[PDB]
């Protein structure tokens, strides 16, 4: 349930 | 820091959130 | 969080989550307390009944959260962690005496309007403000209910507890670094942290110089919100000696 976080965080 | 605690869109504006006076009222000395 | 209230924006600058990789999910509350510098409950990142022994790797620190779940792009910030430190006498086998962690940021983290750090009281605030009947403020994306989950920021204000009130309540053996809080059943008002909320802060706003304080870490707690029952947490201040042990060392 948790939107994706940028790609940059790993 | 120096200016730790201090909320920049309540303390630094001087603006009060909606609950905080009854933390203040419950300090009683 | 228990029958609190959605908090204002801006409200708690100080709030982080910890946030598991994988699966993505809450881990944990958590306050900023510099800008390289991050407080939590020593259980959130180490709890051998429940397999819980997390490394730097397998966690993220968001500041400036309001929303539980979504990327608040432009507003929260995503931190990775150099360093954890947990209490070395960090008692998980028994009471979850000095539960406490610090974790260090690879990086500092800018200050805006949505994060900023909270104080750590000295003796004389800890003096003056935990006391009996005076009121703090706990947050944190937990548990709405002991048996959902909050759409943003949770925030619930609760009255420190008599330590005979919160010895009677238990059957746990309480420690000095330990307080409790909450409403009594003849008080009529309710409120309480639950799963999700540790590590998060609880804190008191000085009548004196008008700042807020972290005097408490949500810690622990059987069942969310029962009568009779309080929430407890661990007291900052007892254990300040080891933040600064911590930070002057490795800071
Ligand atoms: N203020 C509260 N009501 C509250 C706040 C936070 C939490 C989440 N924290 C935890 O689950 C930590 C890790 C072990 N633990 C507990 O709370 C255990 N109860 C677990 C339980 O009752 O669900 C307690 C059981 C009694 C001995 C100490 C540990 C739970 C309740
Ligand atoms: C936890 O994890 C580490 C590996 O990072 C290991 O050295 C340690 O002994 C484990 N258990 C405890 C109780 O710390
Ligand atoms: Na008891
Ligand atoms: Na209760």
């Amino acid at each position: 349930d948790f939107e994706e976080i940028p790609g940059e965080y790993l | 820091e120096a200016d730790c605690g201090l909320r920049p869109l309540f303390e630094k504006k001087s603006l009060e959130d909606k609950t905080e006076r009854e933390l203040l009222e419950s300090y009683i000395d | 969080i228990v029958e609190g209230s959605d908090a204002e924006i801006g409200m708690s600058p100080w709030q982080v989550m910890l946030f598991r990789k994988s699966p993505q999910e809450l881990l944990c509350g958590a306050s900023l307390i510099s800008d390289r510098w991050v407080l939590t409950a020593a259980h959130c990142l180490l709890y051998p009944p429940w397999d819980k022994n997390f490394t730097e790797n397998d966690l993220l620190v968001r500041i400036g959260k309001h929303s539980r779940t979504r990327y608040e792009r432009n507003i929260e910030k995503i931190s990775m962690l150099e360093k954890i430190y947990i209490h070395p006498r960090y008692n998980w086998r028994e009471n979850l005496d000095r539960d406490i962690a610090l974790m260090k940021l690879k990086k500092p983290v800018a200050f805006s309007d949505y994060i900023h750090p909270v104080c750590l009281p000295d003796r004389e605030t800890a003096a003056s403000l935990l006391q009996a009947g005076y009121k703090g403020r706990v947050t944190g994306w937990g548990n709405l209910k002991e048996t959902g989950q909050p759409s943003v920021l949770q925030v619930v204000n609760l009255p420190i507890v008599e330590r005979p009130v919160c010895k009677d309540s238990t059957r746990i053996r309480i420690t000095d670094n330990m307080f409790c809080a909450g409403y009594k059943p003849d008080e009529g008002k309710r409120g309480d942290a639950c799963e999700g909320d540790s590590g998060g802060p609880f804190v008191m706003k000085s009548p004196f110089n008008n700042r807020w304080y972290q005097m408490g870490i949500v810690s622990w707690g059987e069942g969310c919100d029962r009568d009779g029952k309080y929430g407890f947490y661990t007291h900052v201040f007892r254990l300040k000696k080891w933040i600064q042990k911590v930070i002057d060392q490795f800071g």
